[PDB]
RNA sequence: GCAUGGCAAGUCUAACCGGAGUAUCCGGGGAGGCACAGGGAAACCGACAUGGCCGCAGGGCUUGCCCGAGGGCCGCCGUC
RNA sequence: UAUGCCAGCUGGUGGAUUGCUCGGCUCAGGCGCUGAUGAAGGACGUGCCAAGCUGCGAUAAGCCAUGGGGAGCCGCACGGAGGCGAAGAACCAUGGAUUUCCGAAUGAGAAUCUCUAACAAUUGCUUCGCGCAAUGAGGAACCCCGAGAACUGAAACAUCUCAGUAUCGGGAGGAACAGAAAACGCAAUGUGAUGUCGUUAGUAACCGCGAGUGAACGCGAUACAGCCCAAACCGAAGCCCUCACGGGCAAUGUGGUGUCAGGGCUACCUCUCAUCAGCCGACCGUCUCGACGAAGUCUCUUGGAACAGAGCGUGAUACAGGGUGACAACCCCGUACUCGAGACCAGUACGACGUGCGGUAGUGCCAGAGUAGCGGGGGUUGGAUAUCCCUCGCGAAUAACGCAGGCAUCGACUGCGAAGGCUAAACACAACCUGAGACCGAUAGUGAACAAGUAGUGUGAACGAACGCUGCAAAGUACCCUCAGAAGGGAGGCGAAAUAGAGCAUGAAAUCAGUUGGCGAUCGAGCGACAGGGCAUACAAGGUCCCUCGACGAAUGAC
């Protein structure tokens, strides 16, 4: 499919599971070196950089992952309500990198070490 | 720019007043109507004329005059030469779905020619021999009594 | 409003050479093969063979085709030929552009016109 | 005329004739002619729904209410063209011919032509193409079919000093105009032509503005861009030779 | 009909086939069409690759006198 | 100077414009039946809170298995509460479970409910018992068989034409239908089942011989494939149900033989590689889906944000397309390459099992009847004497015969065996899957980008809209004053921007409020064009203009 209409869509339509492709973020190259990937779904357990938003420069640890806005949640990156509260500012995970990552998990390591399948 | 590409603006494209260009009525009637008419002008007039024979009882003769194989006798480098000797059958196009070939004598004969042919015209055999040559007849030719 | 540049170029340079030189029948060629393509020349070699005689150019104000029979030693300027046409007139005598011709003799002196 | 033959170093290694062919005098408007159909024979029919419009039972009411007489449905104007959602009056059509025929003659000839402007440098530039060479078309040694990296086929481009081209068509437009939200939002510049002749050149394609052909079939087309004749091409021992007889 | 362009006593392929960079495009395909002869209801027969004269353009010459394509007027030929 | 005229400014109204595309439109490749084992469709249910849509079915946004997937999830739908998931959830694929009522609707009745075991009805078989089975209805069009107009054209109109069209009745399939010559008839020493495409050709033929209508043989292609009965001669050697026993069918003939390379019979020759039945059973290709997948997120500047400019550097069998706070091969998806899976091709091709092909001589043993053919009356067709069909009446031969070759009869010649039957592939459509685009871009394009066949209209058949856009991020405006007030207003807060503040991008015109310049309560109406005066005017994008005098000085031309 080469027409945009189609691309967008496919993209906002996506199923469930093929949304974890949209919520990737590129690794740090130590973490490239060592696991021979370019870039890992970005975990709820993984700390990471920002690279392009006003919190360009600023890490943190990744709080939470919504896979239908596919967007995350990174501690500290917030906005000031006007009651004075504050929430977080969604990112995309294309403007992040992950420096370090939450390996609790037998699968996820198991597929990051692989060199026939990427996590 | 073309004629059609100037005319908006002009109301009427060039049809005159805008109560002409309406249905049928400006034509006198659909397709050939009035042929006999207010429209007979430069229409063949009516009737029947003449008769056909059925199409397959029709022969359809392979033509060819002199001046065609004259013209190129020397060019035929790949026909017969003697004291030219050409196979008429061999020359004509269409000269397979043709009931036969005959030569017409239209145009010179400058050379002394030997043709075999279905079928000859005084012309052609008065041409042909007149320049020293000679028209066979073929076997198909031997429909002639 | 004709197309193809090489005979815009071949009209262009028949006038410069009517003009300069004392060329007429260049500025001659040069109208008739702006006229409509309709009415430029398309001749046989019967006819050339019929009116040419040997020593004077013949001219041809559009395009020759190889029908018939050429005898003569002459040499023939056109703005084409037909491959069979080229060749039948070379075995005889001499197939030259009309590009030539104006080269050879921009005066346009001892031509015939073949239409 | 003589053709410099060049190894994959870019360095001289004998010569070959520069077929007839490209003796063939230019002539950019059969160019054009043969450009022209081969793009309008890949357009796709198109028109719209025969019925748009007309699937209403919409009446006149004729004279008698002070209303013009249009067709109307639940007291809205409806088929006629006049009319908002009514049919479209003379509309595109499905069974229009959108395609051009052309003279076989005519076309091979434009072929032969387009091939000739390819050894005028001077033609080749004012075409725009970018490089440093008096000798043109580029002839190289049919080794160049074996390279397998794009990388490679760089470096002999920078020694035959032509990668300038490819500088210049490192460079992507962003068109105006709703070609966009059908997918022609980009366009580039036409850079060098490789032509090969028992396969594209699978490491020269993805080349910025590159474009890979046969000998067998490379056309006016590749040969002459949107009908512009003399593009910087690259042929090949063998594929010079083939084209020879096209 | 016309303008432009290719080829020219020829010209063009259709469906379709092969290739491929796969609707483009390169190669093939002349089946068949129109043109190359007409006249006659039909049977059937079957024509000027030029014989004469004017003469435009153009060319030539010793500067009106020649040669004069095309064009025009005739002859002559095919057929009913 | 009220009422007011013209133009502008600030604010509004309105929703044009430009930009944008979750929708259309069209083309292309693939694929293609569902249903009594109750379909399609509809009704009513089903969620913690649930009105719409979607899903599902009392196990009700779901239950189970295997594979994939993965650290999240609890549909559209971003609330509140609560919950699920490493016992591997969500989600995807395949298979299974559940699957209310009406609905062909089938126990009977009924506007989706009700009444007291049910294939209702029609059929085949039949253990004659609904015991075993069939049919019904649906489907985007395509396909086959029947019924069959009129407006219109002929410049009126009747035959003709529109047209065997619209529409109606019946029915199949994934494709139908056709199909192995009683053919063709470039007449031949020739072709060789059938569709279809190109051509033959607007030719032959029809026709108030008007308007109009309109083939075929052949040829070039596509794809190719050829067979089975009836009968003769045999005569129960046979078939169906059932595990079996047993039952049923069948001399009104099951089965063997055989089918124009005619066959059978009798006597021979040779031989099987034909055919038919059954077994096995794909490659390749094509369509779709999936795995893996290279290279910058470096410097300075602008910016809210770099995907911008300048600089430095990289990959490329990958510089298609998309996303990401602005123009991105190197940030993310993907893209090239390679690989895997399913579907279709296809229960086909190949291979193999069984069968046995064929030839000579003799033999009038066999070879499809209301038929071939004629007549009356119609329809239909280009079919003209010479199309195809219907209807009523009449009506033959038997291969030593018969039909055809575009009028009839007789002879000759050439072709061919009707009145029994089957048959793959090449072609139609577009529901479904995917791809594509010099198509449209929200009054367009579907009626439908939105609640869309929705809201709504009609007793009903049927009819049928309009409505797209905050922002990079909800940061979707806390606190205070005012007020009858969760309204509104004031002040204030967020953001690059609130004149982005909720139907919120831009924000035209008609037009409205206030206001500025000009005119204005003694004066006349196509509202202007061209001349010339008043008054008015920030810059920018135009820079000229006035008066003395003098130079030049056409026509004309004095006191
Ligand atoms: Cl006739
Ligand atoms: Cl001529
Ligand atoms: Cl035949
Ligand atoms: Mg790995
Ligand atoms: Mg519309
Ligand atoms: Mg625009
Ligand atoms: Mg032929
Ligand atoms: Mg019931
Ligand atoms: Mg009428
Ligand atoms: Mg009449
Ligand atoms: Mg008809
Ligand atoms: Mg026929
Ligand atoms: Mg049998
Ligand atoms: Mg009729
Ligand atoms: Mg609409
Ligand atoms: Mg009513
Ligand atoms: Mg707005
Ligand atoms: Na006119
Ligand atoms: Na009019
Ligand atoms: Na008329
Ligand atoms: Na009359
Ligand atoms: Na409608
Ligand atoms: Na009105
Ligand atoms: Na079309
Ligand atoms: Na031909
Ligand atoms: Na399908
Ligand atoms: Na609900
Ligand atoms: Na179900
Ligand atoms: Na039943
Ligand atoms: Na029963
Ligand atoms: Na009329
Ligand atoms: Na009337
Ligand atoms: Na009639
Ligand atoms: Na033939
Ligand atoms: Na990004
Ligand atoms: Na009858
Ligand atoms: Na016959
Ligand atoms: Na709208």
């Amino acid at each position: 499919s080469k027409q945009p209409d189609k691309q967008r869509k496919s993209q906002r339509r996506a199923p469930l599971h093929e949304r974890h492709k949209q919520v990737r973020a590129t690794l740090s190259a130590d973490l490239r070196e060592e696991y021979g990937q370019r870039n890992v779904r970005v975990n709820a357990g993984d700390t990471v950089e920002v690279l392009r938003g006003d919190f360009a420069g600023e890490e943190g640890e990744v709080i939470n992952v919504d896979l239908d806005k596919a967007v995350i949640h990174v501690e500290d990156v917030t906005l000031e309500k006007t009651d004075g509260e504050e929430v977080p500012r969604p990112l995309d995970t294309s403007n992040v990198r992950v420096t370090d990552l939450d390996l609790e998990d037998e699968k996820r390591e198991a597929r990051l070490e692989s060199e026939d399948d990427s996590a | 720019t073309s004629k059609k590409k100037r005319q908006r603006g002009s109301r009427t494209h060039g049809g005159g007043s805008h109560k002409n260009r309406r249905g049928a009525g400006h034509r006198g009637g659909r397709g050939d109507a009035g042929r006999d008419k207010h429209e007979f002008h430069n229409h063949e007039p009516l009737g029947k004329s003449g008769f056909k024979r059925p199409q397959k009882v029709q022969e359809e003769a392979a033509t060819i005059d002199v001046r065609e194989i004259d013209e190129n006798v020397t060019l035929l480098a790949a026909d017969d030469v003697a004291e030219f000797r050409v196979d008429v059958r061999d020359v004509v196009e269409e000269a397979d779905d043709a009931d036969y070939v005959k030569v017409l004598g239209a145009g010179q004969v400058r050379h002394e020619l030997t043709l075999i042919a279905d079928d000859f015209s005084e012309g052609a055999r008065e041409k042909v021999e007149g320049a020293g040559g000679s028209v066979e007849l073929t076997d198909l030719g031997e429909e002639r009594q | 409003s004709k197309t193809n540049p090489r005979l815009s170029s071949l009209i262009a340079d028949l006038k410069s050479a009517a003009r300069s030189s004392g060329g007429a029948v260049w500025g001659d060629v040069a109208e008739r093969l702006e006229k409509p393509r309709r009415t430029h020349a398309e001749v046989n070699l019967g006819r050339i063979e019929r009116y040419a005689q040997e020593d004077e150019t013949v001219v041809v104000p559009g395009k020759v085709l190889g029908s018939g029979v050429l005898q003569k030693d002459v040499t023939v300027a056109a703005v084409d030929f037909s491959g069979t046409a080229e060749t039948k007139i070379d075995q005889v005598g001499e197939a030259v552009s009309l590009e030539q011709a104006i080269e050879n003799n921009p005066e346009g002196s001892h031509v015939r016109v073949i239409r | 005329m003589q053709a410099t033959i060049y190894d994959l170093d870019g360095n001289t290694d004998g010569e070959v004739d520069l077929p007839d062919v490209f003796e063939t005098p230019v002539r950019s408007d059969l160019i054009g002619k043969a450009v022209r159909a081969a793009q309008a024979n890949r357009k796709q029919d198109y028109g719209s729904d025969e019925y748009a419009g007309l699937r209403t039972p919409a009446e006149s009411f004729g004279s008698g209410r002070g209303q013009a007489h249009v067709p109307k449905l639940d007291g809205r104007a409806r088929r006629v063209p006049q009319a908002v959602k009514g049919r479209s009056a003379h509309p595109p059509k499905t069974e229009k011919d959108r395609s051009l025929d052309l003279n076989d003659k005519e076309r091979q000839l434009a072929v032969r032509s387009a091939l000739a402007a390819t050894a005028d440098a001077d033609l080749v530039a004012d075409r725009g193409h970018e490089f440093d060479r008096d000798e043109v078309p580029v002839v190289v040694s049919d080794d160049f079919e074996d390279l397998v990296k794009t990388q490679e086929v760089v470096s002999l481009l920078e020694a035959l000093d032509v990668h300038a081209d490819i500088d210049r068509a490192d460079e992507t437009k962003i068109k105006a105009g709703q070609g966009s939200a059908r997918g022609r939002k980009y366009r580039r510049p036409a850079s060098i032509l490789f032509v090969t002749s028992d396969e594209p050149s699978t490491a020269a394609r993805n080349l910025a503005g590159a474009d890979v052909a046969t000998a067998s079939e490379v056309n006016t087309e590749d040969l002459a861009p949107g009908g512009a004749p003399g593009r910087l091409t690259v042929f090949t021992e063998s594929a010079l030779a083939e084209v020879a007889e096209r």
